C-alpha cells in the first residue's frame, strides 16, 4: 500500500520530527494507530514476517513459469513497415534507365550535406549524373530525400544490416547505390505499391 | 596613480600569488621554476597592452579569472599544460637564432600560395 | 630595523643579479625600477616575488605597489617583523 | 483533482484538504482567517501612504485594497471568499504581505518622476482574420 | 507559492472573465500607467500562452530592470512567480548589438510576459539571482554564448563550451564550425586541439529569391 | 501621411534601435575584436 | 580574489555523461557542483544555417526519450507566426501520439530510477511495451525514435489502416502491465524507505526554482498546460490531475504512475473519437502537396520545387511557445527576420531548470541519495546541453 | 488481469504492406477543388502591426476595472476551456 509509518521515512529531519512531534497523525495519508489486540497483531504481521516482499516474490515466481518474448536472431527477425527508412538506394526504370535526372532536389533538401552531385548532359542528350555520392556515415536517414525526389529515384531501402569493418566502405558512390537498387528493386517496388495510397 | 587604477597589475600579482600551487599540483617542478612561469604570464598580458577602454580591461581580467580558476580546479588536464604552457616555452627558447637568411616575404613565397593561419 | 641594513642589501643585489632583462653592472645598491632599469609594473611584481621568495615572507599587493626602489624594498624588509 | 494515496480521503472538510496539499507544512501551519486578511489589507493601505497622492501606482493599489476589503466585508464564510478570489485565505495573506513589502523599494526609486512630456511608443498587433473572416 | 489544488472537481474553465479580459486588453496600459519610467517601449505580441489572445513585451534600460522584475513578481495584479528563462539576441546592425530577453509566467492568472533590455558588449546587466534562483545558470549560459556580463553575480563562469574555450559561439560573427579542431596524437600521447581543417568544405546555398517581399 | 511598409513587425525593429542611452554606445578601433576572443590573426586579412 | 589554501576534502563523481563535484564534512553532503556541457552540440547556432524544415530533425535529438512533444512546440511556434489552422484529424493524431510518447518517457524514466535504486525486473518488463510502442512509431513514420512526423500544418503521412486496432489491443493490457509493475515497488518498505522524504521541495521553492511537469504536481500545485493553456484537441479531452503534497521521491513516483493512467484514459478517448477528414493544412504555399497532385499539376510541382529548396518565408516577428512535456514544460523562442531561415531559435528545457536544484536539495543528504536525486529529477542532457 | 504477448492472429494479423482493403486518402478540400482563389485565404501575408499613439496622456480609470468584478459566491463567471483550436472548416 501507499500508506506511511513512523520510522519508515529515510531521513533525519522527518524521523526526528515524527518521534518528537505527532504531526504525522494529523496527516490522513499515514496509517492510523491500531486500537485493539487484533489491529496490533495485524501491524506486527505487517512489519515482521515480511508479508510485503512475499507478494512481489510470488508474482516474480509466477513470471518464472510464464512465457517469454525472446526471439532467435538471426534465424528470426522483427516486424517492420514499408515506411521503414534504411539504406539509401538509386532506382531505375523497368527498361533499365536511371530514374535520377540530377534535378539536385535531394542535395538541396538534405540538411546533412551528405550528398555530393555532379552532372552534365549525356552523349545522347540525356541529363544524367556524373557523380552521385551520399555519405552514410554522415547521412541521418531522415528520408527527406525520399520525400523530395519527384521521380522516385532515391529511396531508403529495407536493408539495414550493412555495417562494415572500415569507415571507407560506407562512402557510397553512384555505382554502389545502383548496385543496391538493382538488388532491392522488387521489395522497394512492392512497398511503393502499398505506400502509393499514402504518399 | 596608475591608468584605470592599475587593475592589471593587481590581476598579475594575484595570478603570480596563485602560481606556485599550479606548479606543484601539475608536476612542473622538473620543467620550470617560478621565474620563467611568471615570465610566461607576463607575456600573456602583453597581448592587450594597447587597450583604451577600462571596461574591456575589466572583462579581460574577468575572463582571465575564469581561465586561472579552471586552471585551479584541474579542469584542464596535463595535456592543456603541454599544449599551452611548457612546450611553447621550449619552442621559443629552442628555435632561437635560426639559420635562415631569407626575408619573411620570401619565406612566405617559398612556403605556399597563401599565408599561414592559426596555431 | 628587524634585520641588518647590509646583509639585506647584498641579498637583494644577489637576487637582482639573476634576471635576464637586467644588466648585472647597472644594478646599484640604490636605484629606480622605472627610470634606471626601464622596467614596468609587471617586472616590479616579478622583483617583489623574487625578493619575498628569498626572504620567506608574504607581501600584500598594496605594499608592493608602494615599493618602487631598491631602498624601498630594503627598508620594507627591515620594517617587516616576520623577518628571518 | 485526483488524490495519489490508495486510501479514501473525504476532502469535503477543508482542513483535511489543507493537510493533504501541505499548506500546513510548506506555506502556513496557522489557519488563515478573514480577520488576518483584513489586518494585512489595512497594513498595505497604511504602508502605501509613502507614495505621492499624484502617483497612479498608489491609486491602483488603493483600488485593489478597497475591492478586497469590500469582498471581505460582504462575505462571511471563508470558503465564500475562496470561491470569489479563486485561491485560499493563506495565499491572500501572503499576497497582501508581499504587496506591502513592495512599497518601500518603489518609494525609494519613485518611477513617477518623469517629465510632463514623457513619451511611450506603443505598437499593437492586428490579426489577419480581422479583415478576412465575417465582420 | 500559488496555484494550489483547491477544487476537488474537474475544471471546465480557464481563469475568470474580468481578470482575463483585463490581462488581455488593458494589461499593457496598466503597466504603462503604473511605472512609466520603467517603461521605454511597448509591444503586445502573439500571446505566448495561447494562440487566441494578446500578450505584452517590455523594453527598458538595464538600470531599472531589477525593481521592474520585483514589481512584476510581487504586484497584486501581476503575480509573475515563474521566470521561464533569460536569453539574448544579436543585432550586429545596431549600435547596441544585444537584446537580452526575460520571460515570465503567472500561474495565479494563467498569463505570461516578455521583458527585453538592449545593451552593447561593454555594459553590465545587474543579476536577477536575488529575484530568481534560476537566473544563475541562465546568466551563466548567456555569458558563455555571447559574453553578456552580469554584475554582482556570485560566480559567473562558462557552463557549456570547452574548458579552455575562448569566444562566444552564438555570436553572429562567430564561425559556424569555428577555428580549432581537436584530435589525438600518438607521438605526444595527448589529445590536442589543431587548426580546423575539413575533408569537404561546407556548402552554403543562396535560395532567397529576388522577388520575395517579406524580407526585412 | 506616413506609410513605409507600415503593416509588419519591422516597425517594432525600427524602434528599440533608437532607444536613448542604448543609441549612444560607441567603441574604439579594434576594441570589439579584443572582446571576441578569436585568434588575433583574424584581423590581418 | 580567492586563494585555495585548505585542500582537505576532494571528490570526483564520474566522467561517465554527468560530471559531479560534491562537498561532504563526512557522510552527509554539504555542497554539490555539477559541471555540464559534455553534450553541448551547439545546435542553436547550427539552426541558423538550416531551413525550418531542414532544422526539424534537430528537435528529434533534443529529448531522444520524448520526440513528438519536442517537435510539437517548434511546429506550433512556426504556425502561430504563420497564422495557420490545423485540421481536426491532425490534432487528434498529434494528441494521441503525444500521449503515447509521454507514456514511453514515464516508463523509461521510472524503470531507470528503479535500476538506479536497485530494481531490475520492471526495467526489462516495461521495455517490452516500449518495444511495442516503437513498433507503433515505425509503422507510422518508418523510424523507431527520430520520426520527424510532425509537420507545419499537420503531419507527414496519414495513419496506416489497422493501426488503431493494435493500439486498442495494447491498451487492453497496458493496465495489467502497469499493475504488475506497481506491486514490485508500491507495497515495499525498502522502496519507500529509499524514496520517502528524500529531496523534499516546496511550492515556493519550486516556483522559485522554475519546476514543471510532475515535480510541480507533487507539491500540491494545480497546474497542467493541457488544462490552463490548452493546445490542439487537449481542451476536448477529459482527464484527471494527480496531486501530491509532500514533494517526495515516492510522491513523484506515484504522480508519474497516475499520469500514465490519465494518459491511457486520453488514449482511449482519442481512439473512440478519431474523425475522418484532411490531415494536412490546405495551404499548399506552406504545406507540401500530394505526390499524385505534384506529378499531374504544374502549380503543385512548382510549390514542391520551391518549398523543398527554399521553403516558406515566415513573416518577421517573434514568439515563444511551450508544450506540457513529460519532463516538464518544453518551450522554444522563435525570432523571425522575414526569410526562409529562423533568425534566432532559443530552446528552453525543463530538465535544465530541474538540474539546477541539486546543490540546495542534496544538502543534508547522503551519497546513496545523489543517484536518487538524479533519477527522480528525470533529466536528459540532450535538452540540458543543446 | 490481462496477459501480455497474445498468440497468433490476435494482434497485428495483417502485415502493413498487405492491407485487405484499398486506402482512399483525400488530399484536397472538396470546397476548394474548382474554386482555387487564394487572396480570400491568404492569412499569412495579411497580418498587421500598427504603432499606436503615444500612451502618455491617457486616463486609466481603475474604477471601471474594479466595477466589473464579482462580489459574492454567486455572480461569478468563468471563461470555459476551448475544446479545440480553430480549423476553418477542415
Ligand atoms: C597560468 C597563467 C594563466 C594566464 C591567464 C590570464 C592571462 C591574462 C593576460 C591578459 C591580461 C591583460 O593583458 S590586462 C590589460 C592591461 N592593459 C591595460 O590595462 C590598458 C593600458 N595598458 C597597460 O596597463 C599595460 O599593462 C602597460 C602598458 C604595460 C602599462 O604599463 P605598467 O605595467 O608599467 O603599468
Ligand atoms: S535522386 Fe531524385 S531528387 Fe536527387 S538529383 Fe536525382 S532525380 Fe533529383
Ligand atoms: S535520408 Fe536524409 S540524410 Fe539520408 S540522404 Fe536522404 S535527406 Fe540526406
Amino acid at each position: 500500500g501507499t500508506e506511511r509509518r513512523p520510522g519508515e521515512s529515510g531521513a533525519w529531519k522527518q524521523i526526528e520530527r515524527q518521534r518528537y512531534a505527532s504531526d504525522w497523525e494529523n496527516d490522513p495519508t499515514f496509517k492510523r494507530t491500531p486500537k485493539n489486540l487484533a489491529e496490533v497483531l495485524d501491524d506486527s504481521a505487517s512489519m515482521l514476517l515480511l508479508t510485503d516482499v512475499w507478494r512481489g516474490m510470488a508474482y516474480t515466481l509466477g513470471a518464472f513459469f510464464d512465457k517469454k518474448v525472446t526471439i532467435m536472431y538471426p534465424f528470426e527477425k522483427g516486424q517492420l513497415s514499408p515506411r521503414f527508412r534504411g539504406e539509401h538506394a538509386l532506382r531505375r526504370y523497368p527498361t533499365g534507365e536511371e530514374r535520377c535526372i540530377a534535378c539536385k532536389l535531394c542535395e538541396a533538401i538534405c540538411p546533412a550535406q551528405a550528398i555530393t552531385i555532379e552532372a552534365e548532359e549525356r552523349e545522347d542528350g540525356s541529363r544524367r549524373t556524373t557523380r552521385y555520392d551520399i555519405d552514410m556515415t554522415k547521412c541521418i536517414y531522415c528520408g527527406f530525400c525520399q520525400e523530395a525526389c519527384p521521380v522516385d529515384a532515391i529511396v531508403e531501402g529495407p536493408n539495414f544490416e550493412f555495417s562494415t569493418e572500415t569507415r571507407e566502405e560506407l562512402l557510397y558512390d553512384k555505382q554502389k547505390l545502383l548496385e543496391n537498387g538493382d538488388k532491392w528493386e522488387t521489395e522497394i517496388a512492392t512497398n511503393l505499391r502499398t505506400e502509393s495510397l499514402y504518399r | 596613480k596608475r591608468l584605470f587604477g592599475g587593475a592589471a597589475r593587481h590581476f598579475y600579482f594575484e595570478i603570480c600569488r596563485c602560481l606556485p600551487f599550479i606548479q606543484r599540483l601539475h608536476k612542473m617542478e622538473e620543467m620550470v621554476s617560478l621565474k620563467e612561469l611568471r615570465a610566461i604570464v607576463k607575456e600573456k598580458f602583453k597581448e592587450y597592452k594597447d587597450v583604451k577602454d577600462g571596461r574591456v580591461v575589466d572583462l579581460l581580467i574577468f575572463k582571465g579569472r575564469e581561465e586561472i580558476e579552471t586552471y585551479l580546479l584541474m579542469h584542464k588536464q596535463r595535456h592543456h599544460v603541454v599544449t599551452e604552457v611548457v612546450e611553447p616555452y621550449y619552442a621559443k627558447q629552442r628555435a632561437v637564432k635560426k639559420v635562415t637568411t631569407n626575408s619573411p616575404f620570401l619565406d612566405s613565397f617559398l612556403s605556399s600560395g597563401y599565408a599561414a593561419i592559426g596555431v | 630595523g628587524f634585520l641588518d641594513k647590509d646583509s639585506v642589501t647584498e641579498r637583494v643585489l644577489h637576487v637582482t643579479k639573476h634576471f635576464e632583462k637586467i644588466d648585472a653592472s647597472k644594478v646599484s645598491p640604490a636605484a629606480s625600477f622605472e627610470k634606471d632599469l626601464g622596467l614596468d609594473s609587471l617586472d616590479v611584481v616579478e622583483l617583489v616575488m623574487a625578493l619575498e621568495e628569498e626572504f620567506g615572507l608574504e607581501i600584500p599587493d598594496a605594499e608592493a605597489d608602494k615599493i618602487a626602489s631598491v631602498g624601498d624594498a630594503i627598508n620594507y624588509i627591515c620594517s617587516n617583523p616576520m623577518a628571518k | 483533482f485526483k488524490a495519489v494515496a490508495d486510501v479514501e480521503i473525504d476532502f469535503n472538510n477543508r482542513e483535511v484538504l489543507k493537510k493533504y496539499v501541505g499548506i500546513r507544512d510548506h506555506l502556513s501551519k496557522e489557519p488563515g482567517t478573514r480577520g488576518k486578511l483584513i489586518e494585512a489589507l489595512t497594513e498595505v493601505l497604511s504602508s502605501i501612504k509613502a507614495a505621492p497622492e499624484g502617483s497612479d501606482y498608489r491609486k491602483a493599489v488603493e483600488a485593489s485594497c478597497i475591492y478586497r476589503l469590500k469582498v471581505c466585508k460582504e462575505n462571511e464564510s471563508d470558503a465564500a471568499i475562496e470561491e470569489v478570489l479563486d485561491a485560499h485565505l493563506e495565499e491572500l495573506i501572503k499576497e497582501a504581505k508581499e504587496e506591502a513589502r513592495l512599497v518601500p523599494l518603489i518609494a525609494g526609486n519613485a518611477p513617477w518622476d518623469v517629465p510632463a512630456d514623457y513619451a511611450v511608443p506603443v505598437v499593437d498587433y492586428t490579426d489577419a482574420a480581422t479583415i478576412l473572416d465575417a465582420p | 507559492g500559488y496555484a494550489y489544488a483547491r477544487k476537488t472537481t474537474d475544471k471546465d474553465y480557464i481563469a475568470s472573465e474580468h481578470m482575463q479580459a483585463f490581462g488581455n486588453t488593458q494589461l499593457t496600459d496598466y503597466i504603462i500607467k503604473t511605472v512609466p519610467k520603467f517603461v521605454k517601449m511597448a509591444v503586445t505580441g502573439p500571446a505566448q500562452s495561447s494562440v487566441l489572445y494578446q500578450e505584452p513585451t517590455i523594453y527598458t534600460t538595464p538600470e531599472s530592470l531589477v525593481p521592474l522584475m520585483v514589481f512584476l513578481r510581487d504586484h497584486t495584479n501581476t503575480q509573475f512567480k515563474c521566470l521561464l528563462d533569460v536569453t539574448a539576441v544579436d543585432f550586429p546592425e545596431r549600435a547596441a548589438r544585444f537584446e537580452v530577453v526575460y520571460h515570465l509566467l503567472s500561474p495565479r492568472w494563467n498569463n505570461r510576459i516578455r521583458v527585453k533590455v538592449c545593451v552593447d558588449e561593454v555594459t553590465a546587466v545587474p543579476t536577477l539571482c536575488k529575484v530568481f534562483n534560476t537566473a544563475n545558470w541562465f546568466e551563466r549560459e548567456t555569458w558563455d554564448m555571447f559574453g553578456v556580463f552580469f554584475s554582482g553575480h556570485p560566480d559567473l563562469r562558462r557552463i557549456l563550451t570547452d574548458y579552455g574555450f575562448t569566444g562566444h559561439p552564438l555570436r553572429k560573427d562567430f564561425p559556424m564550425t569555428g577555428y580549432q579542431e581537436v584530435r589525438y596524437d600518438y607521438g605526444k600521447k595527448r589529445v590536442v586541439s589543431e587548426p580546423l581543417e575539413l575533408t569537404q568544405e561546407f556548402r552554403y546555398f543562396d535560395f532567397n529569391s529576388p522577388w520575395e517581399t517579406l524580407n526585412r | 501621411e506616413f506609410a513605409t511598409a507600415s503593416a509588419d513587425y519591422s516597425i517594432a525593429m525600427k524602434k528599440a534601435a533608437e532607444i536613448t542611452g542604448a543609441a549612444e554606445s560607441a567603441m574604439g578601433p579594434k576594441e570589439g575584436g579584443f572582446t571576441a576572443g578569436v585568434p588575433l590573426d583574424t584581423f590581418t586579412r | 580574489l580567492t586563494p585555495a589554501k585548505v585542500n582537505n576534502f576532494t571528490l570526483n563523481f564520474g566522467p561517465q555523461v554527468l560530471r559531479l563535484v560534491l562537498e561532504m564534512q563526512g557522510e552527509i553532503i554539504m555542497r554539490a557542483d555539477p559541471h555540464i556541457g559534455l553534450l553541448h552540440r551547439g545546435t542553436e547556432k547550427l539552426l541558423e544555417y538550416k531551413t525550418y524544415l531542414q532544422g526539424l530533425p534537430y528537435f528529434d535529438r533534443l529529448d531522444y526519450v520524448s520526440m513528438m512533444c519536442m517537435e510539437h512546440s517548434y511546429v506550433l511556434a512556426i504556425e502561430q507566426l504563420l497564422n495557420v489552422s490545423v485540421p481536426l484529424r491532425g490534432q487528434y493524431i498529434r494528441v494521441l501520439f503525444s500521449e503515447i510518447t509521454r507514456v514511453l518517457n514515464h516508463l523509461l524514466a521510472i524503470t531507470c530510477h528503479s535500476m538506479d535504486v536497485g530494481a531490475l525486473t520492471p526495467f526489462l518488463w516495461a521495455f517490452e511495451e516500449r518495444e511495442k510502442l516503437f513498433e507503433f512509431y515505425e509503422r507510422v513514420s518508418g523510424a523507431r525514435m527520430h520520426a520527424a512526423y510532425f509537420r507545419v500544418g499537420g503531419v507527414s503521412q496519414d495513419l496506416p489502416i489497422g493501426l488503431l486496432r493494435d493500439v486498442y489491443d495494447w491498451a487492453r493490457q497496458f493496465a495489467s502491465r502497469l499493475d504488475e509493475m506497481e506491486e514490485l515497488l508500491t507495497g515495499n518498505r525498502i522502496w519507500k524507505e529509499r524514496t520517502v522524504d528524500v529531496g523534499t521541495i516546496t511550492a515556493q521553492m519550486a516556483w522559485d526554482w522554475g519546476c514543471s511537469g510532475p515535480i510541480l504536481r507533487a507539491s500540491g500545485i494545480d497546474w497542467d498546460l493541457r488544462k490552463t493553456q490548452p493546445y490542439d484537441a487537449y481542451g476536448k479531452m477529459q482527464f484527471n490531475v494527480p496531486i501530491a503534497g509532500h514533494g517526495d521521491c515516492y510522491d513523484r513516483y506515484l504522480v508519474r504512475l497516475q499520469e500514465m493512467r490519465e494518459s491511457l484514459r486520453i488514449i482511449y478517448q482519442c481512439l473512440n473519437e478519431m474523425p475522418d477528414g484532411l490531415y494536412k493544412s490546405p495551404d499548399g504555399k506552406v504545406c507540401p502537396p500530394s505526390r499524385s497532385t505534384m506529378k499531374q499539376s504544374m502549380e503543385a510541382l512548382i510549390h514542391h520545387f520551391k518549398l523543398y529548396t527554399e521553403g516558406f518565408h515566415v513573416p518577421a516577428g517573434e514568439t515563444y511557445r511551450a508544450v506540457e512535456a513529460p519532463k516538464g514544460e518544453f518551450g522554444v523562442y522563435l525570432v523571425s527576420r522575414g526569410g526562409n531561415r529562423p533568425y534566432r531559435c532559443k530552446i528552453r528545457s525543463p530538465g535544465y531548470a530541474h538540474l539546477q536544484m541539486t546543490d540546495v536539495i542534496s544538502r543534508g543528504a547522503m551519497l546513496a541519495d545523489v543517484v536518487t536525486i538524479i533519477g527522480t529529477l528525470d533529466v536528459v542532457f540532450g535538452e540540458i546541453d543543446r | 488481469f490481462e496477459h501480455y504477448l497474445p498468440m497468433g492472429l490476435e494482434y497485428r494479423k495483417f502485415s502493413p504492406g498487405t492491407q485487405p482493403v484499398k486506402a482512399v486518402v483525400p488530399h484536397d478540400s472538396p470546397k476548394l477543388v474548382y474554386d482555387i482563389k487564394y487572396f480570400v485565404r491568404d492569412y499569412r501575408r495579411n497580418n498587421k502591426y500598427t504603432a499606436r499613439t503615444v500612451d502618455a496622456k491617457t486616463t486609466f480609470d481603475f474604477d471601471k476595472l474594479y466595477a466589473g468584478m464579482p462580489t459574492k459566491p454567486e455572480q461569478v463567471k468563468n471563461v470555459t476551456r476551448p475544446l479545440i483550436m480553430p480549423t476553418r472548416g477542415y
